[PDB]
């Protein structure tokens, strides 16, 4: 039975190295594994002058360390069949590896070597400079991301969260070997990092290999101190980037979310499951349970739409994004906001009942493999300061009911000034005022 | 015995749409269910219905009817739509019932 | 065609109010007493009764203040009728005309002009002839001689009765001895039209192919001539009992029998 | 705009879509003649009404 | 309480294979694997397999189009159909407690479709959409043309309904395709996250379209053509192959390894691939951005092997040549005993990682239970892989340089070479 | 590229309570809405009179 | 904070907002009229019949 | 149609001339007279009728 399978899930072991680093893992019977370090750093930690540094650092992170230059490093990882990957977001960065459990220790050494000893070769930097500049022109053509960037740019205008992860064209054309070094030396530090691992690995052998390559200890009390970031102010507002030459328009709308720590996030996610998502390839078509999806199909309201509950330490974004043809934007928005009002005023037990099952499946599906189980551990620790087992999540998810979804949603959505980002042939979508009114009375 | 059958056949003739060459199903008021059913009819059945109906409208404007020989006989009336229509309604009631639960 | 229908019911009501206030203007005996009889019915409404009435009269009885406001209303309402008529046709054009066989006519449509412009012009002259014949050869056939006498509040005419087109309703009014009940009955006799769309049970639209409904239909028509006739008669035996029979059958036919027979017919078609 | 001025013009277009190119069933009978008579009847009452009102 | 369970695998009298593995995961994933696909299509019914794929949600004899979707979604489940030119998998996922519920729909969809004409008619325009998004990846257009150039039949058949046939498929063709292919001897009912007895009681006391193997696909004749597509794209995608190895064939392992030796996919984000001879070779040849990999497909009665290259138009010439020279250079003993060692690992690793996924595992399991009826232990597949000499690899490479090649390219081919110029 | 785009400064227009970029704007939201809505409700009362 | 209390209790749910307008108007009328009349009479001391009435008021 | 403000044969009219009606963003107070003229007209008719009744 489900209930039981949840209990019999191996616990996540966490132990702290005296230098401040935390080591966690979930041991499975798998011959293959994933281990990596999740860092509490990102563009939110950057300032107006080093914006993009963490991303620039992501480009070098793999081009070799001091102990072993480019060619050697790659050749050493490739030849053991290991996969080296990672990313960097607004509040979180990560570098992790997929290899056989057998190589777990050599892996840990490689990791530690990357975060601690990045070569930062002067010649390499000038090369990744042109590369990043191109990835900007490429990403500039991905409306979905251009839209979420804009959403942040305005929702959190005038703050750190208002910045893109990749940074500016200026910052990238001028960032220095120093700034990159400074960033790494300023942010990649034990107390702010977590070495997570999942697969067939002994927590012990892990931590042992940990103490060995993650030695650097702290002297002052400052070094053992995790810095609290200045809060980012949310602003109900809109940014309209219009280009009628674009084939379809993208629209994103959101209100301020509570931030990782808050339990309501469980309800918000349940809420998003009720509205859910859609795309012209969903075979379910006109019979989908999601009312917004049905209308979308019946009236050809959009090419796709998604609900999201993006969390951050002290805040977040709760909203939705859709892609529609120039002449259906207005109706889509209309029904969409309509569904939000339904959430606050007339949610049904049948809806939540189903929303919960979808959510349960979603959380489980997020632990499908070593890399994804590792991502969870790295993230949970860094954000909740511990691991929340599916058995717990389920307990919380099961306590949600209609009454609760209504109160929580009313609390975050009803009569709030939203953040709006629109890109493309958006002439038919219009007036912040009109949209603001869609924020009340079902 | 054959009472229900005597009555039906009687009503059928009293109604008189058979004098226009129409099938009982040709005379149905086109509400939503009926409209859906019609969309499911095979092409040939749909065109035959269309001609029959157009033909009846023309007789109607002329204030004539078909010669007695061409009248649809009670037992030869083909209930071509009733099958589709019953299915359309079955589906509707399923969804209605389900959306309440 | 629900909306075309409801606006229609509204047109009828407005037309009746128009003719009612119009009739008072010549200020003859039937003008005054008809005004009195009908308006006094509202003093029967609970609590707000007497108020509503003295408000309508602009005093304590039908008098000059009533006449002047009735003229204003009579001048005005016809324009509302014209207005509403536009809405009537607007809803109508959403669907287009229905037809005598009750089946879709998309397979065979013709332009309004010249077919119907001609048919209608012909229809106009065909009706217009009897109209003029009556108005020119028998001008007072339909009017009450009592209206060739100036209104006198100190002389009640023996038989206070309306123009023919209100008789059916007057009969129903008088069928319920009880000021309040009769008023509701009168009101219901016309408001009943708003329920017709909800009492359709037949699987077919028209009555062209529904012989049981057809007789029920003509029964109802005859029912109306009878009420019209009872409406013109004094309130005495046997007109009293006949009157209630007719009033009762009227409502029964529209409320109970039509929907019932329709269902019954559905079974006889094996539906 | 459009070929014939009966369809383009903001007013004639209205006159055309309700009294000329208006699609009507081919089989409507004399019973459908009463709508137009009602309208004409109404215009006539209003006309004679005004003439009486002036005296 | 739960512990180590073992992968059972019965086989009913009608030939219906049932695989099963209880990993006590909070979620289950049952699936129906079938030997069917555009491979069994004839010029007469092209696209029918594709439309069938999109028709999974249509009404069935036991459940309606409406109940199939609402029903599955009510328990947070999912239902999908993945397929290749010769295998179709219908699978559903859900929490352990809902298997029995989700099972009814899976059973119904694969064994009791109704293909009502109207439903089918309204669905067909979807082939136009589905195919439109898929072709957004140039990657997909060339592979279609590759199979069309590499073969004269069966496999030459496209995976996406051809245009001219959209809207012309019939309920008869759908029914006939299903009646002649979805037969118990061609189907396997795999199922992760469940007790074998349960999954078996289902398979028997429930599945009905049965017996035999119905329509047999024509042998895969090899053509060796060259289809080019001038479409302007600043990037040219080209793929040059030769008859490779079949599945279950010993010669397989050899190619799979020559694959990793030549290089098949990067292992380091934004990183250069040194362990990739092919990549490295091309790198020394061109200066601008590009990509190159070892292409390898293994089908029932045939296979394809070669390389695939993406490059700026003007440099496709130099880039494709390079990829070639690097293949010949390998066929002429240009393979270290170490290269063979590295590869063998990357392959075993890649294999082992490609099974952490609920999807990946079920696929692996089901694939065998269908084109075999057994489960080759992981140690065995390992034993088979490293047991590949350095010679085998050099031979595989030879087979390519000598065999008749077929090429498929698309983009601004203005500077792209013809098969006879390599 | 869009990365180079940023929202101009609205300090010349922001209400006093949301002037500071490091303070949550939610804490004063019922205040800002309560005021404007109070004006509105009063207009309704003045009009109803 | 009255503005917040007001918002929460009165202006948030459209139903209570209307209730506030109605109950608000009832109270506004009573008050506004008394004041207006008060102002008007004060500005016209001893000129209104209300003022001189007593001189002849005596049956 | 999704919202009944656009589908309905009457509300649609009310919507296309008083709600979703596209208006220039810069029209001044001089454009306020059309509506005043309308309201003015409604008012004359109203007070007119009231006088006519006496
Ligand atoms: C209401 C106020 C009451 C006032 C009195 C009512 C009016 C009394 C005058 C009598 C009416 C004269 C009509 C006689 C015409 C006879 C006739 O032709 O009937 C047969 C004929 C057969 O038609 P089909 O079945 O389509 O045949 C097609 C195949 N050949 O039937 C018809 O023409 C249809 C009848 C429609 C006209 C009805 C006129 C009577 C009016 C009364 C209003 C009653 C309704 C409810 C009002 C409540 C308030
Ligand atoms: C003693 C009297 C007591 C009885 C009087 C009964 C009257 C009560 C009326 C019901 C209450 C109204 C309910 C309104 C609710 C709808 C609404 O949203 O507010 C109106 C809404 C405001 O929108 P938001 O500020 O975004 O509010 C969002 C709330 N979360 O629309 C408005 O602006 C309307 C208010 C302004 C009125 C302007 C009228 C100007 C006219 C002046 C001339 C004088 C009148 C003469 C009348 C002529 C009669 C012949
Ligand atoms: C001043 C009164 C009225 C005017 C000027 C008027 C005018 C019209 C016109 C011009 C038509 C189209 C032609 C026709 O079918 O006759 C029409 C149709 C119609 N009217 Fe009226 N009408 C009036 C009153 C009413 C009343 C009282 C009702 C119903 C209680 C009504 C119900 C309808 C309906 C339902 C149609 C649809 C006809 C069809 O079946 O095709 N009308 N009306
Ligand atoms: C909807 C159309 C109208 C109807 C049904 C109608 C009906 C009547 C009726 C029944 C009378 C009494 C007739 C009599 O027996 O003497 C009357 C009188 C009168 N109506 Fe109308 N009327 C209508 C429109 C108008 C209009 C538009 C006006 C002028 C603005 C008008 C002006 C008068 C006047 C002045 C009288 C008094 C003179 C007289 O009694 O002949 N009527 N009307
Ligand atoms: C276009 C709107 C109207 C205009 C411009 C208008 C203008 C006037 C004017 C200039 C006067 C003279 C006022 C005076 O000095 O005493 C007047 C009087 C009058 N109007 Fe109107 N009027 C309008 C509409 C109406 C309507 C619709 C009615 C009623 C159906 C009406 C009924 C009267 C009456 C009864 C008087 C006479 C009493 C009086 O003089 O105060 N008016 N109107
Ligand atoms: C002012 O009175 N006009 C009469 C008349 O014949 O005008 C043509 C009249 C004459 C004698 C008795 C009753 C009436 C009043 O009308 N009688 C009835 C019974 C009636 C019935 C229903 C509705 C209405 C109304 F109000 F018009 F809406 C009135």
């Amino acid at each position: 039975t489900y209930a039981q399978t949840l209990q019999n899930i191996p616990e996540t072991n966490v132990t702290t190295l005296d230098n401040g680093l935390r080591v966690a893992s979930e041991e499975s019977s798998q011959p293959t594994c994933t281990v990596g370090v999740w860092i509490g750093a990102g563009s939110r930690y950057e300032n107006e002058k080093n914006n993009g540094a963490g991303y620039f650092v992501e480009h070098l992170a793999f081009k070799g360390t001091k102990k072993r230059p480019c060619a050697a490093f790659e050749k050493e990882v490739e030849s053991m069949g290991a996969h080296f990957n990672g990313y960097t977001s607004r509040e979180q960065t990560a570098f992790y590896i997929k290899a056989l459990s057998k190589d777990m220790p050599k892996v840990v050494e490689l990791l530690a070597d990357v975060v601690q000893n990045c070569a930062l070769e002067e010649s390499q930097i000038e090369k990744e400079r042109g590369v990043i500049l191109q990835e900007l022109k490429e990403m500039d053509n991905d409306m979905t991301n251009v839209t979420f960037d804009y959403l942040h740019a305005t929702a959190f205008q005038g703050t750190a969260l208002a910045r893109t992860v990749e940074g500016t064209t200026e910052n990238i054309k001028h960032l220095t070997r120093a700034d990159l070094a400074s960033y790494i030396d300023t942010h990649f530090k034990a107390p702010r990092m977590v070495l997570a691992a999942a697969g067939g690995i002994s927590h012990k052998e892990l931590v042992d290999a940990a103490r060995q390559h993650f030695s650097g200890v702290s002297f002052t009390y400052k070094e053992d101190a995790v810095p609290i970031l200045p809060r980012c102010r949310f602003t109900g507002s809109e940014i309209r980037a219009r280009d009628d030459a674009l084939p379809v328009a993208h629209v994103a709308l959101a209100v301020e979310g509570p931030g990782w720590a808050d339990p309501d996030n469980v309800v918000l996610h349940v809420a998003n499951a009720i509205i859910g998502r859609y795309d012209r390839t969903f075979g379910g078509g006109k019979h989908l349970s999601s009312r917004l999806a049905a209308l979308a199909v019946e009236h050809k309201l959009c090419h796709s739409f998604q609900t999201f509950n993006t969390s951050y330490s002290d805040t977040g974004l709760f909203g939705f994004h859709f892609v529609a043809d120039p002449l259906s934007i207005d109706d889509m928005m209309f029904c969409a906001q309509g569904e939000w009002m339904r959430l606050c005023t007339s949610t049904t037990e049948s809806e939540v009942k189903r929303a919960k099952n979808h959510l349960r499946s979603a959380m489980v599906a997020q632990l499908d493999g070593t890399t994804p189980v590792c991502e969870t551990i790295g993230s949970h620790l860094l954000n909740y300061g511990r691991r929340i087992s599916l058995e717990e999540w389920d307990s919380r998810i099961s306590a949600v009911d209609a009454r609760m979804v209504r109160d929580v949603c009313s609390k975050y959505i009803y009569d709030k000034c939203p953040a709006l980002a629109a890109v493309g042939p958006i002439e038919q979508l219009l007036d912040y005022n009109r949209i603001r009114s869609g924020m009340y009375w079902i | 015995g054959r009472l229900m059958d005597r009555i039906r056949k009687w009503y059928y003739n009293a109604a008189g749409f058979n004098k226009y060459g129409l099938m009982r199903d040709d005379t149905l008021y086109e509400d939503d269910d009926v409209k859906e059913a019609l969309k499911r009819l095979p092409e040939d059945l749909y065109n035959e219905r269309m001609f029959r109906i157009k033909r009846a409208l023309d007789l109607s404007l002329k204030h004539r009817i078909l010669p007695k020989e061409q009248w649809v006989k009670y037992e030869e009336d083909k209930p071509y739509l009733e099958p589709y229509l019953k299915e359309v309604i079955r589906e509707r009631l399923e969804r209605e019932a389900w959306n309440k639960k | 065609y629900k909306e075309t229908w409801n606006t229609g019911v509204i047109l009828l009501l407005t037309l009746m109010a128009t003719a009612f206030v119009g009739y008072v203007l010549p200020w003859g005996q039937m003008s005054f007493w008809g005004a009195t009889v009908i308006t006094n019915l509202f003093s029967a409404i609970p609590y707000i009764g007497h108020t509503l009435v003295e408000w309508a009269w602009g005093g304590f009885s039908v008098d000059n203040p009533t006449l002047t406001r009735f003229f204003a209303l009579h001048f005005l309402l016809p324009f509302a009728i014209a207005g509403i008529t536009i809405i009537h046709l607007t809803f109508l054009h959403e669907s287009g005309s229905n037809n005598p066989l009750g089946i879709s006519s998309d397979s065979d449509k013709i332009p309004f002009h010249p077919y119907y412009s001609f048919k209608d012009i012909l229809g106009l002259t065909l009706m217009l002839t009897p109209f003029l014949t009556l108005a020119l050869f028998s001008p007072n056939l339909l009017g009450d001689p009592e209206n060739f006498t100036p209104a006198n509040p100190l002389v009640t005419p023996p038989h206070i009765k309306p123009e023919w087109y209100f008789l059916f309703a007057y009969a129903i009014l008088r069928s319920i001895p009880n000021k309040l009940g009769g008023v509701l009955a009168l009101a219901a006799s016309v408001l009943i039209l708003f329920l017709i769309p909800f009492l359709h049970k037949s699987k077919q639209r028209t009555m062209t192919f529904r012989p049981l409904s057809q007789t029920l239909f003509w029964l109802l028509v005859a029912n109306l001539l009878i009420l019209t006739w009872i409406g013109s008669q004094p309130v005495e035996h046997p007109f009293i009992i006949i009157g209630q029979m007719a009033s009762l059958s009227y409502f029964t036919i529209l409320l109970i029998l039509f929907p019932t027979i329709g269902t019954l017919e559905n079974k006889m078609l094996n539906y | 705009m459009a070929p014939n001025i009966r369809k383009s013009h903001p007013l004639l277009k209205m006159i055309n879509n309700s009294l000329i190119d208006l699609p009507a069933p081919s089989n409507i009978s004399a019973w459908w003649n009463f709508g137009s008579l009602l309208a004409v009847c109404l215009m006539t009452q209003i006309l004679t009404g005004l003439l009486l009102a002036m005296h | 309480c739960p512990g180590a369970e073992d992968l059972e695998i019965t086989k009913l009298p009608n030939g219906l294979i049932i695989a099963s593995l209880e990993n006590f995961s909070p979620a289950s994933r049952i699936g129906v694997f079938i030997k069917a696909g555009s491979r069994y299509e004839t010029t007469a019914n092209l696209g029918t397999a594709h439309l069938l794929r999109l028709a999974s949600p249509l009404t069935t004899k036991g459940a309606s189009s409406f109940r199939i979707t609402r029903g599955i979604e009510a328990v947070g489940g999912s239902l999908s159909v993945y397929s290749t030119r010769e295998k179709m998998t219908y699978c559903v996922e859900c929490l352990r407690d809902h298997v029995d519920t989700v099972m009814e729909y899976l059973l119904n969809v694969t064994t009791a479709p109704e293909f009502r004409p109207w439903e089918v008619t309204d669905l067909q325009p979807q082939l136009k959409v589905d195919k439109a998004v898929a072709f957004q990846s140039p990657q997909v257009g060339v592979l279609e043309n590759l199979h069309a150039a590499a073969y004269k039949t069966a496999l030459a058949n496209p995976l996406y309904c051809p245009d001219y046939r959209i809207g012309k498929i019939t309920s008869e063709q759908l029914h006939h395709f299903v009646q002649n292919n979805f037969t118990s001897a061609r189907m396997a009912l795999v199922g992760i996250g469940v007790k074998h007895s349960d999954l078996k009681q289902v398979a028997e006391q429930f599945l009905n379209i049965r017996s035999g193997a119905g329509t047999s696909s024509a042998k895969a004749t090899y053509w060796g053509g060259e289809i080019r597509e001038q479409n302007g794209h600043s990037l040219v995608h080209a793929a040059v192959v030769t008859e490779g190895a079949a599945v279950g064939s010993a010669e397989a392992n050899a190619f799979s390894v020559l694959q990793h030796v030549l290089g098949a996919g990067p292992l380091i984000k934004r990183g250069s691939s040194v362990t990739s001879k092919l990549y490295q070779g091309v790198a020394k040849a061109t200066t601008q951005p590009f990509d190159a990999s070892a292409f390898n497909v293994n089908y029932s009665d045939s296979g394809l092997f070669g390389f695939y290259t993406i490059s700026q138009a003007a440099h496709a010439g130099e880039v494709i040549r390079a990829a070639m020279n690097q293949l010949k250079a390998a066929a002429q003993g240009g393979v270290t005993e170490e290269d063979v060692t590295k590869a063998k690992n990357q392959l075993k690793a890649t294999y082992l990682m490609s099974v952490e996924t609920a999807q990946g595992l079920l696929n692996e399991i089901g694939s065998e239970a269908l084109l075999s009826g057994t489960h080759t232990a992981p140690s065995v597949v390992a034993q088979k892989i490293d047991s590949v000499t350095s010679a085998d690899v050099v031979n595989a490479a030879k087979k390519f340089v000598s065999g008749k090649k077929s090429m498929a390219a698309s983009g601004d081919l203005g500077s792209t070479p013809f098969l006879d110029e390599l | 590229v869009h990365n180079d785009v940023t929202v101009p400064d609205f300090s010349a227009y922001r209400r006093e309570d949301v002037m500071d970029a490091t303070t949550s704007s939610q804490t004063s939201s019922e205040d800002r809405k309560g005021f404007s809505y109070l004006v509105t409700a009063t207009a309704c009362v003045a009009t109803a009179y | 904070a009255l503005l917040r209390q007001a918002y929460s209790a009165l202006f948030r749910r459209t139903s209570t907002f209307a209730l506030t307008v109605v109950l608000g108007a009832v109270l506004f009328e009573r008050a506004f009229d008394q004041g207006a009349d008060a102002i008007f009479e004060h500005l016209n001391e001893g000129k209104l019949w209300k003022h001189i009435k007593h001189k002849y008021e005596a049956s």
